[PDB]
């Protein structure tokens, strides 16, 4: 085991790139559903479009980034890469 | 080895060389970085 | 020694002190006071010199005529404190058929200082050569000022050539035909602006007097010359790219009247050392074999340098090549060069505190250096004290003259650092001429005191003292050992404008009450106030133009009744992250007629003072070259502490790596021990083998006593480790330190002790100029420079950061392409990008995608203007345009 | 005076391992407390443990006991891990023979009334062919740990506290305006006689009644809330 991982560190990368590519993939996959998450709490996504999520169970006041990496641990998501 | 003390004129000669070494640190940093440029351009 | 209340500090010099230390600020009066040509001059000339000696004014008339003689020169205008404060220049004006009036002429002050427009200035001397090492000549402050006057007088002879002939014969005088332009020009075109006239840099008196005796090697080329023995120090010398070429004066460095410098020799004839000392040039040293300072001389009487090489005359003592920073640093035979010459600059890097201790283990300079620096009142002639106070102190000479000292209180340095004069006498107290009467800041009782003496832990402590960093006792901020005062000036101006004068008023436009509650009734803050950052400190008011105000702003307006004001707001607030209490205010106004630049009104100033204690990221550092920050500061219960409960006071990691050394830091904190706890050698049959050395008065001392090992004539290895043996007891006559100068800490946490023993002692460590408060820099939004518009740095505060070239690459080798385009972009030169992005963020929004910086767009601009047409060509849209 | 209110929680690692958080205390009494816990749960809890041993067959015999896999050192140190509660005080010799191949878990050894073993399941040896251990070994209670010290009789090091581990760590919490608040982590792991909460209750209760001591100098002193 990895004893358990506090605030940033968590999820591990390494149970995160399983899910993706590259590390940068990784990125833009969380980076755009972070943007997703945050227009869901707002009015999303003005005209002709819905907002989805969280699919998981947000934490107390947790950050969308911080949600759209768990979302990405669980498989929660799927990508295509262009 | 000071641990014994130096006089006066042993002083003087250590620092002869000792300035060389900073002065030849000096240019030790200038070129890596011209060259580091290069390298990355 | 040698002067009247010197105090006691015992010597472990093996050598005597022939000649007394020369007046170390002499280099800058005598060059001045012959240019100037005094009668003291002349007087000290011609009783051991030519009998028509010229001066430097003198000397110029008399190559230039025939073409003017007898200059005259008037009594100062002003004193230097008059000067300081009105911003004037300290000079008086010299006259020259037609009497003409030549200008207002610099005066060196007795600090060998000038007061340049209202600010203290020092002229550094100049080594340029009249090749070898002995072919310097260095110009001196009196000499290189004559040659700017030369220039003066030359052109303004090349005007008067034309004056003549276009004017008629008869018609004219040496006022009409004189215009003297080019001549005060050329003065105040020097000590300003010109490289060798500098603003004295003085946060402590050493610094100062360091800045003066400085001079410059050019006028391989930096290394040192065997010739520099005794002249120039070679262990001092700035760290960046400039080494070399810039050196400090040695200790007995004498100047001969062309500049050559002189040093004292005392030539040594048959194997005994000759009480005469001479004057031996660097030419003039190879006449003569020189002999080394430390050399076996039996009872009365009794390795030298060859005259082009190395290893008939005897050098006058030790540290002839040290300067005096170089030589206040004990046990210097120990420390290397580098960290020497880090040791001498850091010590001029030191701060005054408030409280100014005085070294425990110190050398022979301290005394000298101080009262020399100028920062410490002097008594000029023996007698009895009249009165003492705060304000000034008054001498009642048996002579019968009446002599009064008015003390520098709370006077703000150049840098900020506040220069305070205590007091060291009383009433009754008869006191010598050349006496202290009252200490400088970085003094005590006659001495310099740079820093503190503070009890130190050799040991690792879990991490916090790690690599360089410190921790210190929370003792040294409940008792103010290491708190410093520091003082700003803060100025503001009221002058006519294009559309309008300006007007410091109180009112200010739109503000409550409250924030000027503070203020006085002309709008500047009230003496003693309290100021945050932010807060008003002078409320000034300009016109301005057209309003033209929005609409909805007009609507509020008579909503809630108030009138939209004539003219802006410009106020003077403190910069962020400052804050201070305001001790004085200087106002300068127009209907009191003072005198001001064309224009200015009035003129005010507020000086703001801080008490800053000793925080967790200042800079300390000691005598050795050793600093670093202060990584934390724990509270004086859980601290490594001896068995009296006695806390150490910092905890230092060894930073002393194999053959890196610095080992002159070691000795002298066991020296430290041994002078806090004193000793006594405990004689019996005899004295040890070790002390044989030694002169009796180091046998016996009492607790506390400061120790003197001048530089290279210094304490001993063997002497050492005997002071070691001998320890006084505390209370209770327990031991607290061993023969190895260790001792068996408690750690104050666990309360079990610490399974090694551990070296203990009292090191003398310095608080430098690098401060937090003035270092940390935080920014979200701020001003933007007007030609790029890029974050600039308000001359408030908010400076941004600088992404360089070489973090871009970093930025790139992570492959964080939206993170470098961010800090290009909305962070910086997207005019309408930073501001949707601190939008998008107050609001919660996502961020915008980034514009076109501003950079970009001027580059194009700039193509054009060289007549490049540029086109940023669309995949499809043929041409496109910013705009 | 008064305090801020620190608070003791309770996490629960294992069936016999805790960790317990002290939240917020003022700076610096994480340490000064912390040391003298972990030191008062260790060597301060009453308990019962074997103290000296002897087994038939070995008097000069130091390596080895026929008739059973496990050597003489390994076998001592099988028997430290039992844990039995002895309210008798004194020294009580319990017996445990068993012959025959097989595998002799503390359960064959019969305790005299007032000794209670705890772990019934502990593998104390193997039992080889037609072979028998009669073992005697003596139980008094004690604290803390205490080192070793007749014939064929062997001393053996005597784990006398429930108390089997304890560790202890301090952080920073609390910001509000001052950011340096302490906070205190205990590890303590458990034997099964007593669990991590009352051993905790023990060392406290121990420490207050000692600090009792300084406290009846004058009890008008101001102290904190
Ligand atoms: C590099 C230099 C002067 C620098 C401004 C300061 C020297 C830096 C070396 C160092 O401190 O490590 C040279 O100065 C002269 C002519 C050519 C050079 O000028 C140069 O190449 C560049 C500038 C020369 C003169 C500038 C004058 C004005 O620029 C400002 C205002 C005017 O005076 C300057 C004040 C300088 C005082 C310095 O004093 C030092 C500490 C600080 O560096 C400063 C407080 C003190 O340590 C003092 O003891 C050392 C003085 C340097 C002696 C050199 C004389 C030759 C200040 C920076």
């Amino acid at each position: 085991a990895y004893d358990t991982p506090l605030g940033i560190t968590n999820p591990p990368i390494d149970e995160l790139l399983s899910r993706a590519s590259s590390k940068y993939a990784l990125v833009i996959y969380a980076a755009k559903r972070a943007r997703q998450i945050n227009d869901y709490y707002n009015q999303l996504g003005d005209g002709i479009l819905e907002y989805v999520g969280p699919l998981v169970e947000p934490g107390l006041q947790e950050k969308p980034l911080s949600i759209a990496l768990r979302e990405i641990h669980g498989d929660l998501l799927e990508h295509t890469e262009g | 080895s000071f641990r014994e003390g130096l006089t006066v004129l042993e002083y003087f000669i250590n620092t002869h060389g000792a300035r060389k070494g900073l002065a030849d640190t000096a240019l030790r940093t200038a070129d890596s970085g011209y060259l580091t440029r290069r390298l990355v351009d | 020694n040698s002067v009247p209340g010197a105090p006691n500090r015992v010597s472990f010099a093996k050598l005597r002190e022939p000649l007394e230390v020369p007046g170390l600020l002499d280099v800058q009066t005598d060059s001045f006071e012959w240019l100037v040509g005094s009668d003291r001059w002349r007087q000290a000339a011609i009783d051991r010199g030519e009998e028509n000696p010229v001066g430097g004014l003198e000397e110029v008339l008399a190559e230039l005529s025939p073409i003017f003689s007898d200059p005259r020169f008037d009594e100062v205008k002003a004193s230097v404190d008059e000067c300081k404060d009105k911003d004037m220049t300290y000079a008086a004006p010299l006259f020259v058929s037609q009497t003409v009036f030549m200008g207002d002429f610099p005066m060196m002050t007795e600090k060998g200082t000038f007061i340049i427009n209202g600010t203290e200035r020092v002229v550094v001397s100049q080594l340029v050569r009249s090749d070898h090492f002995g072919n310097r000549r260095l110009r001196t402050v009196g000499e290189l000022i004559q040659n700017q006057i030369r220039v003066g007088l030359s052109r303004m002879e090349r005007v008067v050539r034309e004056r003549m002939t276009t004017q008629d014969v008869e018609a004219i005088t040496p006022q009409t035909l004189i215009n003297i332009r080019p001549v005060v020009a050329a003065i105040k075109e020097f000590f300003g602006t010109s490289q060798l006239s500098q603003f004295m840099d003085q946060n402590n008196p050493l610094s100062g007097l360091t800045h003066k005796r400085r001079l410059l090697a050019l006028g391989e080329v930096r290394d040192v010359h065997p010739s520099h023995y005794g002249r120039m120090c070679p262990i001092e010398t700035p760290e960046g790219p400039n080494i070399g070429l810039i050196g400090s004066l040695s200790v007995y460095a004498r100047v001969n009247p062309f500049g050559f410098i002189e040093t004292p020799y005392r030539k040594v004839e048959n194997g005994v050392v000759t009480d005469q000392i001479d004057y031996l040039t660097a030419d003039e040293e190879d006449r003569h074999v020189v002999a080394q300072a430390n050399s076996p001389t039996d009872e009365n009487g009794r390795m030298v340098r060859k005259k082009g090489g190395e290893v008939d005359y005897m050098d006058v003592s030790p540290r002839q090549m040290v300067s005096v920073a170089t030589a206040m640093i004990p046990f210097l035979e120990h420390d290397d060069a580098n960290r020497a010459l880090m040791g001498a600059n850091m010590q001029r890097q030191a701060v005054p505190l408030v409280r100014s201790e005085a070294p425990l283990v110190g050398t022979g300079m301290e005394l000298r250096a101080a009262i020399d620096a100028g920062d410490v009142v002097v008594a000029d002639k023996t007698g009895v004290i009249e009165e003492v106070s705060a304000d000034y102190i008054t001498v009642m000479a048996d002579d019968g003259t009446r002599q009064s000292y008015r003390l520098r209180k709370f006077a703000r340095s150049n840098h900020g650092t506040c220069a305070n004069q205590r007091p060291i006498v009383d009433a009754g107290q008869r006191v010598e001429a050349g006496q202290v009467i009252a200490d400088g800041p970085c003094t005590q009782n006659g001495e310099m005191a740079l820093g503190k003496n503070l009890l130190v832990a050799i040991m690792p402590w879990e991490g916090h003292n790690y690599e360089d960093a410190i921790i210190l006792s929370n003792r040294l901020v409940e008792e103010d050992v290491l708190t410093s005062i520091h003082i700003e000036e803060h100025e503001i101006d009221a002058r006519d404008t294009k559309l309008g004068a300006e007007e410091i008023t109180r009112d200010i436009p739109n503000v409550s009450d409250e924030v000027l509650a503070d203020l006085d009734e002309r709008g500047i803050v009230r003496i003693g106030a309290e100021v945050r950052d932010g807060d008003i400190l002078v409320g000034k008011v300009t016109p301005k133009g057209e309003t033209e105000l929005t609409p909805e702003e007009r609507l509020l307006r008579a909503i809630f009744g108030e009138k939209a004001r004539e003219v802006r707001d410009t106020s003077l607030k403190v910069p962020h992250g400052e804050s201070g209490k305001v001790i004085g205010i200087r106002v300068f106004s127009r209907e009191d007629d003072d005198e001001l630049p064309a224009g200015v009104n009035e003129l005010v100033r507020v000086y703001v003072a801080q008490k800053r204690k000793i925080s967790d990221g200042d800079k300390l550092a000691g005598r050795h070259g050793n600093k670093g920050v202060i990584g934390k500061i724990l509270p004086v219960e859980d601290m490594p502490f001896l068995p009296d409960g006695t806390p150490v006071d910092i905890i230092l990691n060894t930073h002393g790596v194999p053959r890196r050394m610095n080992i002159g830091q070691i000795l002298e904190t066991h020296l430290g021990w041994v002078a806090k706890a004193g000793w006594n050698i405990d004689v019996a049959a005899g004295v040890p083998d070790w002390a044989s050395k030694l002169p009796e008065e180091l046998y016996s001392a009492p607790a506390d006593s400061t120790v003197a090992t001048p530089v290279f004539d210094g304490a001993q290895e063997g002497e050492l480790a005997g002071l070691l043996g001998s320890t006084l007891p505390n209370r209770d006559g327990e031991v607290m330190v061993d023969a190895d100068g260790k001792s068996t800490l408690f750690d104050g946490r666990s309360g079990e002790p610490f399974p090694y023993p551990v070296t203990v002692g009292y090191m003398y460590i310095l608080k430098l100029h690098h401060l937090v408060d003035d270092k940390i820099h935080a920014r979200s939004t701020g001003p933007y420079s007007m030609i790029t518009q890029q974050p600039l740095g308000g001359k408030a505060q908010f400076g941004g950061q600088r992404f360089g070239e070489m973090e871009c690459w970093a930025m790139q080798a992570y492959g964080a392409a939206y993170t470098l385009q961010e800090l290009l972009t909305i962070k910086s030169d997207d005019t309408v990008g930073r501001v949707k992005v601190y939008e998008a963020i107050v609001k919660g929004e996502n961020i915008p995608e980034p514009g076109i910086p501003e950079s970009f767009k001027v580059l194009l601009k700039e193509l054009q203007s060289l007549c490049l047409n540029v086109e940023v060509l669309s995949s499809d849209g043929a041409a496109i345009e910013m705009r | 005076l008064i305090s801020q209110r620190p608070t003791l929680s309770e996490e629960t690692v294992a069936e016999n391992r805790s960790r317990f958080v002290i939240e917020p205390l003022e700076p610096g009494f994480g340490y000064t407390l912390g040391n003298s816990l972990r030191r008062t749960l260790l060597s301060s809890i009453p308990g019962a443990a074997v103290t000296s041993i002897r087994i038939d067959g070995v008097l000069h015999e130091f390596t080895t006991v026929p008739g059973v896999k496990e050597d003489v050192t390994d076998i001592i140190l099988n028997l430290k891990g039992l844990v039995v509660s002895s309210d008798d005080d004194e020294p009580v010799t319990m017996y445990l023979r068993k012959q025959g191949p097989g595998v002799v878990t503390a359960g064959d050894i019969v305790p005299p009334a007032g000794v209670t073993v705890h772990n019934p399941d502990m593998h104390i040896a193997t039992l080889n062919d037609k072979g028998k251990l009669e073992v005697e070994l003596v139980v008094e209670r004690g604290r803390g740990y205490v080192p070793a010290v007749e014939i064929g009789r062997i001393p053996v090091d005597s784990i006398y506290s429930p108390v089997l581990k304890v560790t202890y760590k301090v952080e920073a919490t609390r910001v509000e305006q001052r950011t340096d608040f302490d906070k205190l982590i205990i590890d303590v792991e458990t034997k099964n006689s007593i669990s991590p909460r009352d051993a905790l209750a023990s060392a406290g209760g121990t420490l207050v009644e000692l600090f009792g001591l300084a406290r009846e100098l004058n009890a008008d002193s101001e102290h904190i809330e």
